[PDB]
């Protein structure tokens, strides 16, 4: 099961400031782009589940796209990876490629891993993500 | 303010904090983030899937751990790999106060070819642990 | 689709609809819009302030009719003014149902040498108003 | 009484769409950058009220600024004014000027006139955005 999602994500400047509030990271290199260049960095680096946005639109379509046998009412967010291969920064251009590396179904309860390869605007790899869903079976 | 390698090595117990969370922070972080599910942010839909209170989300939760690691970095850009498996729930009711993260880290590994660190993480809220294995690297 | 000015005409009056508004969606423009204000989310803390539940924001409606308006001019780009004054409050009752603005317009004025449109606007919740003199304008 | 607002508030491409839904605006030109080319515009054009976002900022700031003198806790906005000189499209870098245009105090109440004049990065107009406030007086 490959997914390509379509159109890519927009990391904004100002976006990336107000995620850092929200999750209360207070790291300048978030805030201050003369900062990011003190740290060595072009333009205002995302903080590290930034992702979280940017796959929220991905998690909630490859669901019926893979046919995952879970209910969602009952599903949960077991676990989650990042590999950042490659720092967010503003600016950058987001292209996803969504895996559906293994499913477990047992008494009850389904476990599915979904892997998304985070690609820029080039093709080179930016972050590896990825989640571990778990809930209750529907077939 | 990316630390050196040498600076740090094994054995090396992080600095403890204690991340506050309101209602309020629910409130925000479900628009911010998109995700609106009504657990994090109405009581009375909390108690029908059968919780106490409102609980907080599971991405606000790793994301303020993402913070409290890469302030120790020093640069988040350093940061290489951030994995958490979430073991329970943090409750925020609405009662002025909220509730409690506490956050804490050790270095668990050093690679010196590399300059790579790993750091296993432990928050808890009121003593209970909300992460199974959690870890962070980066190059120093 | 920015309507030709040939086409609309003063006493045009337009398309009426009908805005649901739930309290989900006071959480996420809470969030969206860094408007954490607890009057638009808490019950309790409407009722201390005066007020029967928690309100829609300001901004809210006013942005919706924003929409309302944008569509029926075809290009958001054409509006060169929308200016409101806020009268009322919306209530937005956490019942599984919550409110509903119902939208109407009348041109009332248009400037052939421009292509300027003048829009009279009038938004309601149960009947009565919330906005007083509400109007838009737009290049067509 | 002056205040600019030193750094710009730069329009995000996905922050536009996400205020969007947030405020029901389904317009095509907020969502999909060729509908925008469609309707002969470069990137996506926001929202009539998205200077909420970016006078978020603004708003809380001047009021200590201008030292009007109103009791927060019983404030309230009585009126909003868009004139949209130039349309406010994704990528704009965003300078905003300030003005306390006008204070009345009568019995009980302060009614203060607040214009920002919003600017692009060459420095041309794009918004004039007029609030004005009704509260109880502190002094």
């Amino acid at each position: 099961k490959h997914y390509r999602a379509p159109d890519h994500f927009l990391v904004g400047r100002e976006k990336i400031r107000e995620f850092a509030v929200a999750v209360k990271d207070d790291h300048p290199t978030h805030y201050s782009e003369p900062d990011a260049a003190a740290a060595g960095y072009p333009a205002l680096v995302a903080p590290l589940t930034f992702l979280a946005i940017a796959g929220r639109r991905v998690q909630l379509e490859i669901f019926t796209k893979f046919n995952i046998p879970i209910n969602i009412a009952r599903v949960f967010h077991r676990d989650q990876k990042f590999r950042f291969h490659r720092p967010i920064l503003a600016n950058d251009k987001l292209y996803f490629d969504t895996y559906l590396d293994s499913v477990i179904e047992s008494h009850g309860t389904v476990l599915a891993e979904i892997r998304s390869e985070v690609t820029d605007a080039e093709g080179k790899p930016v972050v590896t993500s990825v989640v571990t869903m778990l809930g209750e079976a529907a077939h | 303010a990316l630390r050196e390698f040498s600076s740090v090595k094994v054995g090396d117990q992080l600095p403890e904090k204690t991340y506050p969370l309101t209602r309020q922070d629910l409130v925000n972080y479900a628009g911010v983030s998109g995700d609106l599910n009504p657990i994090h942010w109405d009581d009375e839909i909390a108690k029908v899937v059968g919780l106490d209170t409102a609980i907080a989300h599971g991405m606000l939760t790793m994301g303020i751990g993402g913070g409290y690691v890469t302030s120790w970095v020093g640069d988040p850009g350093a940061v290489t790999e951030y994995n958490v498996r979430f073991t329970a729930v943090v409750p925020v009711p609405n009662d002025g106060k909220g509730a409690e993260l506490v956050f804490n880290g050790r270095v668990k590994s050093v690679d010196p070819e590399s300059k790579s660190v790993t750091i296993a993480l432990t928050a808890t809220t009121g003593g209970k642990k909300i992460f199974g294995r959690a870890i962070a690297s980066a190059k120093l």
